[PDB]
């Protein structure tokens, strides 16, 4: 696991 | 541009179609012709917008991690050659963004909404430069994407709620950059966790149409606090 | 050719470097290079060829599919205008393979093998295109579909084990070709059910280097006669 | 489900 950015939504 | 013959609205309606067959290179020619009709785009524009160069740039990233993993393992051209052919295009899919950003969104007026998001999009796209960039360009994007994304956390703490989406993902990707590019572990984590601690205390002014969104991004940001304690 | 320069190892090498990295246009660009230095393909090389344009072509029927879904759904002009846009694309990349086949890969010489799997690979795209044809064209694009399939069955029958992967693939794709294009659903239970039970008679053929390939293709035999009855 | 064809495999 690396760091988790903002995720694509809708 | 091969859309400026096409309607704005068509092309708004195209991107959506593109969206729906996962096309997301057309999904993404389709938004760069939209936003060059000169318009400001809604918030569901901007989603597109988003949604479109982030599948783009996504796949590119990922494409470049696998290749530069499997160069460092061998330390003949063809591994170095390849890596900087993918990299070369994602330079360019990152400077058509930050163009767009520069020729045509990012303006002194309109939303809070609107002006933290594509500060945040600008810091965001640098950060994806600064994850392949080296040497005299290298400290020059940091700076270029910290820039952006201070300039979009005033902005948000000044204009939006602690639970807004746009302000909670500015402050999760900002953390980011923190931890992955600038090589602060500190401030990643003393960003993230004020983050959600303000965004708990003030918890409710979740939005009616966006909460699913800020409960998400919450969970991430105590996702990186695990990872990262 | 933009490959024109390119080592034929250093193509091979790229191409497998682009399927680690999900990179099937890059990988498929790569392929068509090293078909153009006009020299045979190993078993493996066809695998990389194979999977490079199918993935690229799948990507795009899929997508294809989706339009045509949403522009039969709705009887403005961009679904039809989008749907053309895509159509024309898959038409462009089936065009580029079947022109591989014809100027290099089908051959009146070497293995049975091959020579079987370049006409199932014409079989295929040309079914490819049959699937987006329409009238004074898609009985053509039927008929050389049908054509290719039916040489490379006969040589199978021939010169193959009823257990080796490409007769069997072959096989399964020809009563695909049956049941959804040539609509002979006869046919197709016909022909998969007998290429089925051949393959279990005489299912000591099974190669020590390909039965996992092999007895997937059997089972999926079994769920088109389960779905087509 | 539509019918299913030859898969990609290795
Ligand atoms: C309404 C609006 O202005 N635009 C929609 C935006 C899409 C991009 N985001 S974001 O990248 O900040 C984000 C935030 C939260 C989640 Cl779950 C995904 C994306 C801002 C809103
Ligand atoms: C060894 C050789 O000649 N080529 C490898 C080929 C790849 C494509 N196949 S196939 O499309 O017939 C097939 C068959 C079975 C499975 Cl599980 C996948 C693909 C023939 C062999
Ligand atoms: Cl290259
Ligand atoms: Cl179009
Ligand atoms: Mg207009
Ligand atoms: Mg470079
Ligand atoms: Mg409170
Ligand atoms: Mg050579
Ligand atoms: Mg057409
Ligand atoms: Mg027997």
């Amino acid at each position: 696991q690396r760091s988790t950015s903002t995720p694509n939504v809708h | 541009g091969a859309m400026g013959s096409m309607e704005r609205a068509s092309l708004i309606q195209k991107a959506k179609l593109a969206e729906q067959a996962e096309r997301y290179e057309d999904m993404a020619a389709f938004m760069k012709g939209a936003v060059e009709k000169g318009e400001e785009l809604s918030c569901e524009e901007r989603n597109l917008l988003s949604v479109a160069y982030k599948n783009v740039v996504g796949g590119q990233r990922a494409a470049w991690r696998v290749l530069s993993s499997i160069e460092q393992k061998s330390n003949g051209p063809e591994v170095r050659e390849y890596r900087e052919k993918v990299e070369t295009e994602l330079q360019g899919v990152c400077d058509t963004v930050l163009g767009l950003l520069d020729s045509h969104l990012i303006k002194e007026a309109g939303d809070a909404e609107s002006r933290v998001f594509y500060l945040k999009m600008k810091g965001d796209y640098y950060r994806y430069l600064a994850e392949v960039a080296t040497g005299d360009d290298k400290k020059r994007i940091i700076d270029s994407a910290r820039s952006a994304y201070q300039e979009a956390m005033d902005i948000s703490k000044k204009e939006m709620p602690p639970t807004n989406p746009i302000r909670l993902g500015l402050a999760l990707n900002f953390s980011v950059f923190h931890y992955e590019i600038a090589n602060s572990p500190e401030e990643a984590i003393s960003l993230a966790k004020t983050t959600f601690d303000e965004a708990m205390a003030d918890l409710h002014t979740l939005s009616e149409d966006s909460y699913k969104d800020s409960t998400l991004i919450m969970q991430l940001l105590r996702d990186n606090l695990t990872l990262w304690t």
